[PDB]
Parts: C-alpha cells; structure tokens; sequence
C-alpha cells in the first residue's frame, strides 16, 4: 500500500554548503600544513606526524567539493566524465578511512605516551608515531579501491541526468546484487568506524585509569605525593590516592595536615585537542555511519516501506554533515592548540 | 533467485476495469523497484507504469490518468489498475523489476540501465469493441 519518492527538495543548501566547506576547508587546512610545516625543526611535537596526515586527506577531500557542490546542484548531472567521478568518489573513502586512521594514532600516540605500557627504551614512540603513519595511508588508500573500480557513471532512470554511482555488475549478478552493497558497506564502517572508534574509546579509558590517580605537592614545604610510590614509611602504603590517607596523616617532611596540600591538575593541551577532534569526529560521522548501517540491516531484517525510504531521503544530509567534519579540525586547532594560534601571529607580524 | 508472476488479465470490452497483480518473490523493496511493460504484438515493447527514485511513478503519455498502480512490500506484489481501457491498450503485460544502488548513489532504481533483469511471462489483457 506504499511507495517510494523524495522529501521536498533543499534546493542549494546542500551545495552551497558544501561550498563554504570547500572554501574554509582549502584554506583551513592550508594552514595547519604550512604551521606544521613552517617548523623546520626537531620541534615536532610527537602527535605532529598525524596532525600533518590529518590535514592532507582533508584537504585532497575538499578540493573536490567543487565537484559533488555541481552534480547534487544539477540534481544529480556528473559532466565530469566516468575518471573523476571514479576518483572523485575514491577519494570519499580514503579521506574518510585516513580521517579514522590519524585520529586513532594520534590517540594511540597519548597512550603510548600517556600510560607507558612498556619502559621507555623500548616504547620507541616516534616509530611507533611514524610507521602508524606509512601504514595508514596505505590501509586507507588500498581499502578504498572497490570505490575506484567499482563506481562508474550513467543515466539511471530515463531522465536526461547523468549520476554516478555504485555498479555492483562487475562483481555481482542480479540477485545477489544487493550483497555486494551490503558487504562492501558493514566494511567501510566497520574498519572505518566501529573498529577506529571504539580503539580511541579503550585508549581513551586506560589513559584515565592512570591519569586518575592525582599527584599532591606539599604547599609549605614542597615535597609532592604521588599514588604510584605512596608514603608506606609513614603507614600509608602505595595505590592508595590522597583523600584516602587517614585525616591524621600529615607531611612525611614538615609535619602539615591534609589541610595544605595542593593537588596539581598538570595542563595537557595535546591530550585536550585529540578529544574535541574525537568528539567532534564521531559527532559529524557517525549519522553517515548509522544510517548506512540500518539501511544494510535494513533490506536483511525486513524494516516496514516507511523506514527504507526514509533513510534514503535522510542521507544526502548525513553526508554533507559528515563531509563538512574536515573544515572543522582547522578550527579546533584554532579554538584549542596552543602550537598552532602562536605560528599564525608570527607569519602575520611579517609582511 | 527472483520470481515475477502475473495474474489478473483476460478479455474485457472498452470502458472495463481491470486490475493486474505481480506477485513477486525474492524481490525486496529495499534493494528492488518494479514497473509494467505490453506487447501489442506485431509493435515493440514499451514502458507502462514504473516506480522511479524521482517522481512517483512515471506513466506513459497514452495511459496517464487512466492507469493506478502501486507496491505492497507487506505481501511483496506491484499493481495495474486499468481504469476506462482503450481496445490500444490491447496487449500482453509483463513486470520486471530492478536493482537500486547503495544511498550514496541515491537508492536509485537501475530502469534504464539494462532491462535484462527480474522479468515475467507477461500476462495478456484483451479490449474489444
Ligand atoms: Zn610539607
């Protein structure tokens, strides 16, 4: 009793949008390339390496923005030729799998730091920092190929419109066509996603379980606690954190009560812009990755007429969201690196 | 994996309503649409009644506002109410049915792409006078 057709049109939104994207997003990232790289030095901060990375897939993203702002204004008319709208499409997906790839190794480079599994000796984090990034780009390039392959042009529906699009024809045959959107889909998530994501959760955990415990300096007298080492010598064994020490406890040094101490809450500034990257990361991308993941398991548990299209005429929203989560690390940076907002001053002065 | 069977069309005289069932099996909505062609014969075939991505169904000039159909994915079965039927309208019905394409493309139904898909034996419908 029911049938499929769009919601009312947004008419420019869209591409303008992504306009504005394209235009902040060139510019935005144009700068944290030329901060990173206006440094010459052994000053590169450890998490540099993916700051740098993090930028270039957004970048190489939004300069294609010109593109897709065209063929979503034209409702859907790619006069591009089946080459770009291969590898304009194909660069989607690396963007979006790199994107991922930084933000979890700019995480893995806290907890590394952060926690210290192993001596230092052997953390050997640079390494560690620098071939997470040679493997990134090859992980996120290599997995998005069925992107460049598969993907082609052509006037679906008899409307004088080119779009380009998936073509499952190559791999599939008719029936088990929908399979190949399935399967090459709960990928992309997946490793995109869920895997990445949920990384930087379980790195984002052990890295408050240390940092948990707080350090306590002694404001008469200097000497600081910390719950690692304790003070067994005075009763009060190691582990234990400060508001536990008996109220009696007093200075192992001078002999002041609980009453002076000072806990030191130590300013991390590269731990407090990973998250707001996070935060923001899996704000923007995870309508895109929900409702492609619905849709998927919504052709395989069977979801009422209402709900398919739906989640089709949602999703060229979810998109342009998730598209615009690249012209915002620029902006965090600003709003929140330290490193960053100085280099901008200095190039300013100049001139 | 993907059966279309029509049931519904006999011989009716000019002014008649008749109503042609696709009972479809295999078939999703999710990832299928689903359209009418005819046969005359002694002509080609040609697009009837189809369900687009775009506008709601696209009609052919002749059977415009004469012709209803519509999907029904709880039993899975695409429909041709013929209202007030011309004898040119003499001909053998068949649905087919097509693949969509991934939201990225825009769950946008391959009508044109190749119409060697999910096809039927066609049910023939005849108009006198
Ligand atoms: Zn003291």
């Amino acid at each position: 009793e029911c049938e499929y057709t769009d919601w009312k049109s947004s008419g420019a939104l869209i591409p303008a949008i992504y306009m504005l994207v394209f235009l902040l997003g060139t510019t935005g990232n144009g700068l944290v390339l030329w901060t990173v790289f206006r440094s010459s030095r052994e000053k590169r901060r450890s998490a540099d390496i993916f700051i740098a990375s993090l930028a270039v897939a957004d970048l190489t993203f939004v300069v294609t923005l010109p593109l897709w702002a065209t063929y979503t204004y034209r409702d859907y008319d790619w006069p591009f030729g089946t080459f770009f709208c291969k590898l304009s499409s194909y660069l989607i997906f690396v963007n979006m799998y790199a994107s991922a790839f930084c933000l979890t190794g700019l995480s893995f480079d806290r907890y590394l730091a952060i926690v210290r599994p192993v001596a230092n000796a052997r953390l050997r984090l640079r390494v560690s920092g620098a071939v997470a990034t040679a493997v990134l780009w090859v992980l996120a390039a290599l997995l998005a190929m069925p992107v460049m392959v598969l993907r082609t042009t052509g006037d679906l529906e008899n409307t004088n419109k080119v779009q380009c699009y998936m073509d499952y024809s190559m791999v599939a045959t008719v029936s088990s066509e929908w399979a190949w959107e399935v399967g090459l889909g709960v990928s992309s998530t997946t490793v995109g996603f869920v895997v990445p994501f949920t990384i930087m959760l379980t790195c984002y955990f052990f890295i408050a379980q240390t940092i948990a415990m707080k350090k306590y300096t002694c404001t008469v007298c200097g000497y600081i606690y910390n719950p690692e080492d304790g003070d067994p010598d005075n009763g009060v064994n190691p582990g234990t954190d400060f508001k536990d020490i008996p109220d009696d406890w007093v200075c192992p040094l001078c002999g002041v009560g609980k009453d002076q101490f000072e806990e030191v809450e130590e300013r991390r500034r590269l731990l407090s812009i990973i998250v707001v990257l996070v935060v923001t990361f899996a704000l923007c991308k995870m309508p895109y990755h929900l409702v492609k993941t619905l849709y998927m398991l919504g052709s395989l548990l069977h979801w009422p007429c209402d709900f398919d299209l739906f989640l089709m005429n949602i999703f060229p929203y979810c998109t342009c969201i998730s598209y615009v989560n690249s012209c915002l690390n620029p902006f965090l940076y600003a709003f929140f690196d330290p490193r960053f907002r100085q280099a901008c001053t200095s190039m300013l002065l100049m001139g | 994996q993907v059966q279309l069977v029509e049931s519904g069309g006999g011989s009716v005289q000019s002014g008649g309503s008749l109503t042609l069932s696709c009972a479809a099996s295999g078939s999703t909505y999710s990832s299928h649409c689903m359209g009418w062609f005819r046969q005359a014969p002694g002509k080609e075939r040609e697009g009837v009644a189809l369900m687009t991505r775009s506008r709601g169904t696209s009609y052919a000039d002749s059977v415009k506002g004469r012709f209803t159909i519509s999907q029904d994915n709880t039993k899975n079965i695409l429909y041709l109410q013929m209202n007030s039927l011309k004898p040119e309208d003499t001909a053998m019905y068949y649905c087919a049915a097509v693949p969509r394409a991934g939201i990225e493309s825009g769950a946008y139904c391959k009508w044109n792409m190749k119409d060697s898909g999910s096809w039927g034996q066609g049910t023939q419908v005849t108009v006198s006078s």
